[PDB]
RNA sequence: GUUUUCGUUGUUUUUU
């Protein structure tokens, strides 16, 4: 009974028509994707030695902020979950950074390409860090001025944008339905009058224009809602998508599963 | 348990400030005299001027927390079109042949004047009010 | 923006509503609408939260029975017949529901409706939402036009009283000197500019009108706030008083001696959606450190007082006899206000 | 301290006898003093510090 | 220096359960269910898959406190099914659902780039 | 500091620097140093010549 | 000083923006239409880069102790 | 980092603290699935009055869409209406409204949100500097009471009007507590002739 | 030093709302709660709490 | 029948653009500084240095003090030194000039704008809103957080803060410009 | 070693 029509497709931003769904079930669906999706982030970084002028919480928590390339970050056990004491590769990717800045006159730009995926249990390709692509040199994490220095080691673990938007797999999810306010579930608030005082959304082509004539049917409920994701590179829209849906189904399973253990 | 039965045609309709609900005010079609003023829900069953209904006064619906509406429970209301439920909040013991009976349906006026006798009967707390186009 | 009448609640919602009521009994009642689909009302849920055995009836403007506002007040035993629910009543007003509670109920039963009624308003906005915006506070140019013919007329006014005080024409008024007289019957005038102004821009809020929606509500704001935003603040009153000719005989060097017209003396000609004249705008400086010196001021003398009035009868008790007494016994009052 | 312990409510300046109000503790975390809005009308007070 | 922490609000506590069912006799065939580690994101769910349930007479759940990543709901049903057994069947029935979302969203994502 | 009193009190001060203009304002400050021995509102009520 | 990792109020990937930012400034450009070519879509992102304040220049150009 | 409870406050004297902090799920999102950075109180607007930070918000607006630096000098020739239509121009409601849905269900609320950027500043005040709590600490050389100031473990300075309406409150036990074991409290050895505290006294 | 003088078991903090708070309690700090006390007496039934 | 000269050290003096108050030309409501003068200033230096003392000297703009501007009557905005001869709800109010059908304002301020203070010069429109909330924004502005200095990591006070990310404001005045608060935000 | 030890004058600025 599930039915999308997916408008548009890309590596990050994605543009679906999910229909004959509960607006309930696709809220709780998206904010799924938006939270629930697991992703690699840096969640402990050590300062071996720092030359720079800039504070190392200040580094250490935007190092925090880096996306890692985490499609197979399911893989990775979670430091709680892992019985490991202090890390092993498997709850925990190291990265390296080591930069210098030696010609007196100038600046070392340190880039996210510096971080350097040192570990990783193999193979589980998660740790590298999220870049704009490659000709881009990285993401920018210093400014070395004549002899100033970078050594840091970075200790990256399984989390969710629940505890971190570090780890967060989007930035944000567009969810819409009605494209006409034919389920009337806003106002269209006006100066002068309802309609032309409100625009016509990019859906106002998809769905039908509402006949004057049609008196609302007080039955009908939300059938057909759009939907855009888009992801910071760390994970791809499908990879976030699959991961929310199956991440909700353990939940429910689990549910379940305490469900009958009570009983 | 349909105390009381009649027909009314609109004479009156206001909206007013609000817009989901208009007060409609018709005189009986069976027996003049017999004033019927309610606040209906217009977009869930819109009637207009001079419209003729067919109103219904009963005792009891059931021939307690509700319960999503079961058809195994059959209602009077099933034969008509607007169905509303209220409470009987004053029987006006009046005029020689005017009882003024004002029942509030959650918020929703209602009050049928008219025949001694004819709503003498409607000395009741609560009421369903039953209406066929 | 609940107890209205043609507020409409569904099945789900109510429920959850039910379940987040403290005073549910786990019984919803009959929805007063029931085909062709069961709907409940906004007064109906206000009774779910009300434990029973409240009554409360208040002729509102002389409403009658039938309530076609919705106004009036009419509780039966926990149940809202007609009458929409105002602060004139769930405030601290006397003979108001708390005022009830109070005296038939007591303060436990009290703070249950608070909270019963808090929770249930967080449930309600937090899925509807009410807010403000710019388009709230504008009205329709018609009334700004409106604004402005009166802002002029009272500028012609205050230029004819202007006239006839400069020529002695003005006829004195009592105990009220002719230079005075001029200056107070300007700012009657200008006052009256104001709030008639004001007043054709509450006439001109429109029901989706966030900004009359909150006055009515009267969670915050009144009228003179709507006048002074959207109509024009009106005159800088200081003490009771007109922004005086700072200079020599001007208010400012951009105006010139003896400028008895509004502009010169402190009488606001903008709103403050339109933004204020560097002139005016420095008058309503004056007014707002006027209002903040007296505040600050105030403090110490009321502090004073206060104390001083507190030293002076610390010792006042009605004895077991009934008698007001001193310590030394003498009786100030045989009973305790008279009664 | 535990829940619901009574202890005295004081706010200053303190004009009225209902400035001074036995509130029940409930132990919630965050460094603030949380509390109903009607009970703060009284008080004629304000969350702006 | 008083806030809360922030992985308790999935991790379960030894002491509480995930789910406590207790009878909620104000009406019969009821019960309240305290979900521990729990939001609006299935509360919701579930609250409208059980109302689609024509046994389910009472469906409603409360966020007591946002303040804690936990709620608790209230379901009546029918004389005939139980408000645990309708709890198993919404939580079965989203799961189908979830199936076919997965799979319907997969194959055209794939018909598609 | 042998004649203490009859001393004015305040005319050199730490200079702030919480933030930039904690400095920048606090440079270009004036005072009126009459004292509430008669309270007033003269010296602190705005007037048409502070224009 | 220094542009987010990600963005405040959105959570895009912007950081490495700046440099191509500078780049598209050199040419006398608008600011918008530059803004859109890197991919700057949600305003949020755009008064982000927009209204970033980068501090370390001034920094940086203190001769260090080392 | 900021908390429940810290200081700030606009460019147009709107000051508070921070009352709650809510997660990007909780909150309602745009047509586009924007959430908002904070959250403020309608009522300061009846009361407080702040047009010029609608303005603001307005400008703020059009500046991040249009991607430049808006100008808000005071006596300059701006008009309001203008922004409004190039807020129309720029694709959004003139008004400045937008649907958002609740973050909870995903629903259209029902009103359409005014929603968009505005510059803020933090201050000074945040909330773990005040929290401070004394059940017994250092006392006063001199008073054998304790000492004053947050800084070394004060304690609450029970003001005289706290006394009045404690008093008036019937207070008897409470106050005498607080005057008795939370305050100074030393037991002596007086004459019962004289009636003075002359009196050589060792319990030993 | 008479009329007015200091007192133990007394804290001063941040007040903030809560709007599902009851009206007669304060939401108190773990601080707070923690390090304001209250002697109880043992008793033959707190002995065990 | 009294004149009086002050040259004490302590009186005030704020840059007038000097109208030309003998009426003996159509500058005569109108100011000495033109364009020329704007253009000379644009430079830089003069076309042969034009300074701002160039303009003082030059007798275009003029110190004047309260005692001397009690006796001046002041052009508020460059729209009315001239002295002039529909319906809208978003402009300000100059003088009516009804019945004074002429008016010879001896200056105009270089701007209205510069009636306020330099924590005024922050405000996004202070004249949109009360002045008791302008005067608890002037209050407020010295003690908002920011970044005070840029080599505050070799001073050893007291207490320094330094925010993460300055931004510069999306709403900015013109004077601004001069406070360099895109510099420090 | 249970236990266990800081303060004031004056000055400025502040805080609903
Ligand atoms: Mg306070
Ligand atoms: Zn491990
Ligand atoms: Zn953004
Ligand atoms: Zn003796």
């Amino acid at each position: 009974e599930p039915k999308v029509n997916i408008i548009n497709a890309q590596d990050d931003e994605v543009e679906l028509m999910l229909s004959d769904v509960n607006l309930s079930l696709a809220n709780s669906l998206r904010r799924t994707m938006l939270a629930e999706v697991p992703t690699l982030a840096i969640d402990l970084v050590e300062i071996k030695m720092n030359t720079s002028v800039l504070a190392d919480e200040f580094i250490s928590h935007r190092l925090g902020l880096i996306p890692l390339v985490s499609e197979d970050v399911e893989e990775m056990k979670y430091s709680r979950d892992c019985t490991c004491e202090d890390y092993c590769d498997e709850c925990s990717v190291v990265l390296e950074l080591s930069a210098r800045h030696e010609g007196e006159e100038g600046t070392t730009d340190v880039y996210s390409s510096s971080l350097i995926k040192v570990s990783g249990p193999g193979n589980l390709n998660v740790g590298e860090p999220v870049r704009r692509d490659d000709y881009d040199q990285g993401i920018l994490l210093c400014k070395l001025r004549n002899h100033q220095e970078l050594n840091i080691r970075c200790i990256a673990k399984k989390g969710i944008a629940k505890e971190h938007a570090k780890w967060s797999p989007c930035s944000a999810i567009a969810f819409e339905y009605d494209p006409h306010n034919k389920l009337k579930h806003t106002d269209f608030w006006f100066e002068v009058d309802a309609k032309k005082e409100w625009p016509d959304s990019k859906y106002a082509t998809w769905e039908e224009p509402p006949k004057p004539g049609e008196v609302f049917d007080y039955k009908a409920k939300p059938n057909r809602f759009y939907m855009t994701v888009e992801t910071t590179g760390s994970l791809k829209a499908n990879q976030v998508f699959s991961r929310g849906i199956k991440t909700l189904q353990e939940k429910l399973a689990n549910v379940l599963f305490e469900l009958e253990n009570s009983r | 348990s349909a105390l009381f039965d009649d027909i009314f045609t609109v004479q009156t309709v206001d909206n007013g400030r609000y817009n989901k609900v208009s007060r409609i005010i018709g005189i009986s079609t069976t027996n003049s005299a017999i004033k019927l003023t309610l606040d209906i829900n217009n977009e869930m069953f819109p009637v207009s001027q001079d419209d003729s209904l067919t109103v219904t006064l009963a005792n009891s619906l059931s021939l307690k927390s509700w319960r999503p509406p079961k058809p195994t429970d059959k209602s009077l209301a099933d034969d008509y079109d607007y169905v509303m439920f209220g409470t009987v909040y004053k029987f006006e013991e009046g005029d020689e042949d005017k009882i003024k009976v004002y029942v509030s349906f959650g918020g929703l006026l209602m009050c049928l004047e008219g025949g001694y006798k004819s709503l003498a009967s409607l000395k009741q707390d609560n009421l369903y009010i039953l209406i066929r186009r | 923006k609940m107890t209205l009448r043609d507020t409409f609640i569904e099945y789900e919602q109510v429920m959850n509503m039910l379940f987040w009521v403290p005073s549910w009994d786990g019984v919803v009642p009959q929805p007063a609408i029931l085909k062709p689909k069961p709907l409940w009302t906004g007064k109906q849920l206000l009774s779910i939260a009300i434990p029973s055995g409240i009554h409360l009836q208040r002729t509102d403007g002389g409403n009658s029975l039938l309530s076609p506002k919705d106004n009036g007040m009419l509780i039966v035993d926990g149940k809202v017949m007609f009458g929409v629910v105002d602060k004139k009543t769930v405030g601290s007003g006397g003979g108001g529901l708390i005022h009830t509670v109070m005296r038939e109920k007591g303060p436990k039963i009290c703070a249950e409706l608070f909270g019963n009624i808090q929770k249930v308003v967080n449930y309600w906005l937090l899925h509807n939402g009410f807010s403000i915006g710019i388009g709230d506070a504008i009205a329709d140019a018609s009334t700004m036009k409106e604004i402005t013919h009166a802002i002029s007329s009272a500028k012609e006014q205050v230029q004819e009283i202007i006239y006839k005080a400069q020529h002695n024409e003005l006829e004195l008024k009592p105990g009220m000197t002719l230079r005075e007289s001029f200056e107070g019957e300007v700012s009657r005038t200008l006052n009256d500019a104001r709030d008639s102004a004001g007043r054709s821009a509450e006439m001109n809020l429109k029901d989706l009108n966030n900004v009359k929606q909150m006055v009515s509500a009267g969670s915050k704001g009144s009228f003179i706030n709507i006048a002074q935003m959207s109509a024009c603040v009106g005159q800088q009153m200081v003490e009771g008083k007109r922004i005086a000719f700072g200079f020599a005989d001007r208010s400012l060097p951009h105006f010139t001696k003896d400028d008895f017209s509004p502009e010169s003396k402190g009488f606001v000609e903008n709103s403050y959606l339109r933004g204020l004249t560097p002139q005016e705008f420095f008058f309503h400086a004056m007014a707002g450190r006027e209002g903040l010196i007296d505040t600050a001021v105030k403090t110490a003398e009321t502090g004073y007082i206060q104390r001083r009035l507190v030293k002076a009868l610390e010792d006042i008790m009605v004895h077991y006899d009934g008698t007001t007494r001193n310590s030394l016994g003498d009786i100030i009052q045989f009973l305790y206000g008279e009664d | 301290l535990m829940d619901d312990d009574p202890v005295l409510f004081n706010r200053q300046p303190s004009l009225h006898k209902m400035s001074m109000m036995a509130h029940r503790v409930k132990v919630m975390p965050y460094s603030t003093f949380r509390l109903n809005l009607s009970v703060t009308s009284p008080y004629n007070a304000d969350f702006d510090g | 220096m008083n806030a809360p922490d922030r992985f308790e609000l999935f991790i379960l506590p030894d002491d509480v359960p995930k789910l406590k069912i207790t009878p909620d006799s104000r009406v019969p065939n009821c019960i309240i269910i305290k979900f521990e580690r729990e939001d609006h994101t299935l509360a919701n769910l579930l609250r409208e898959e059980l109302a689609l349930y024509p046994d389910v007479t009472f469906v409603a759940y409360k966020v007591e406190h946002p303040l804690f990543a936990n709620f608790v709901m209230r379901l009546q049903t029918e004389e005939g099914t139980r408000p645990k057994q309708a709890l198993e069947r919404a939580c079965a029935s989203i799961i189908n659902k979830l199936k076919t979302l997965d799979h319907k969203f997969n194959e055209e994502w794939n018909i598609k780039n | 500091q042998k004649k203490a009193m009859s001393s004015r009190a305040g005319v050199s001060q730490v200079l702030n620097r919480y933030t930039y203009s904690s400095t920048l304002s606090h440079l270009r400050r004036t005072n009126t140093p009459i004292g509430r021995d008669g309270k007033l509102a003269k010296p602190r009520q705005l007037h048409n010549t502070h224009w | 000083m220094i542009i987010p990792v990600r963005c405040f109020s959105c959570g895009k990937v912007v950081g490495d923006k700046w440099d191509a930012y500078l780049r598209l400034l050199e040419e006398g450009k608008q600011e918008g239409d530059a803004l859109d070519e890197l991919k700057l879509k949600r305003y949020c992102c755009r008064r982000m880069v927009l209204t970033h304040v980068d501090l370390i220049e001034k920094f940086l150009r203190y001769n260090p102790l080392e | 980092v900021p908390q429940i409870g810290d200081k700030f406050a606009s460019r147009h004297g709107q000051k508070g603290t921070i009352g709650v902090t809510y997660r990007h799920e909780d909150m309602p999102f745009s047509a586009e699935g924007i959430v908002p950075d904070l959250i403020i109180n309608p009522h300061a607007i009846p009361s407080r009055m702040t047009v010029a930070h609608l303005i603001e918000c307005l400008l703020s607006k059009v500046g991040s869409i249009r991607g430049y630096e808006g100008d808000a000098t005071p006596f300059t020739d701006l008009t309001v209406d203008a922004v409004s239509n190039l807020l129309r121009d720029n694709g959004y409601q003139s008004r400045g409204f937008e649907v958002m849905y609740n973050g909870h269900t995903g629903k259209k609320l029902m009103a359409q949100v005014f929603f968009g950027p505005t510059y803020y500043q933090r201050l000074r005040h945040m909330v773990d500097d005040k929290i401070h709590a004394r059940a017994r600490g250092p006392v006063q050389v001199l008073t054998r009471q304790p000492v004053e100031g947050r800084s070394r473990d004060g304690g609450l300075r029970f003001g005289e009007m706290e006394r009045d309406c404690m008093i008036a409150h019937g207070a008897a036990g409470f106050l005498k507590e607080r005057l008795m074991e939370a305050s100074d409290a030393f037991r002596v050895h007086v004459c019962g002739i004289c009636g003075l505290m002359s009196v050589i006294a060792n319990l030993k | 030093n008479l009329m007015g003088k200091r007192v133990d078991f007394s804290a001063r903090t941040v007040i903030s709302g809560d709007p599902n708070l009851e009206l007669d309690q304060v939401g108190v700090p773990i601080s707070i709660a923690k390090t304001l006390s209250y002697p109880e007496t043992v008793t033959q039934y707190n002995i065990h709490r | 029948r009294e004149f009086k000269i002050f040259t004490d050290v302590g009186r005030v003096y704020r840059p007038l653009f000097i109208v030309e108050d003998d009426e003996s030309k159509d500058n005569k409501g109108e100011l000495r500084i033109t364009k020329e003068h704007i253009r000379k200033i644009q430079q830089g230096y003069d076309d042969d240095v034009y300074g701002w003392s160039s303009l003082v000297t030059s007798g275009v703009i003029e110190y004047v003090d309260g005692e001397e501007e009690e006796t001046i009557m002041i052009a508020m905005t460059p729209e009315d030194l001239q002295t002039r001869s529909l319906n809208d709800t978003a402009k300000r109010i100059k003088p009516e000039m009804s019945t004074s059908s002429h008016h010879t304002f001896t200056h105009c301020e270089i701007h209205p704008s510069m009636i306020l203070g330099v924590a005024a010069s922050i405000i996004p429109f202070p004249d949109h809103n009360q002045s008791p909330r302008n005067t608890y924004q002037s209050a407020m502005g010295k003690q908002a957080m920011g970044v005070f200095l840029t080599n505050y990591n070799v001073r050893m006070d007291t207490m320094a803060n330094i925010l993460y990310y300055p931004q510069k404001p999306l709403a900015k005045t013109q004077a601004m410009e001069y406070l360099k608060f895109r510099e420090l935000p």
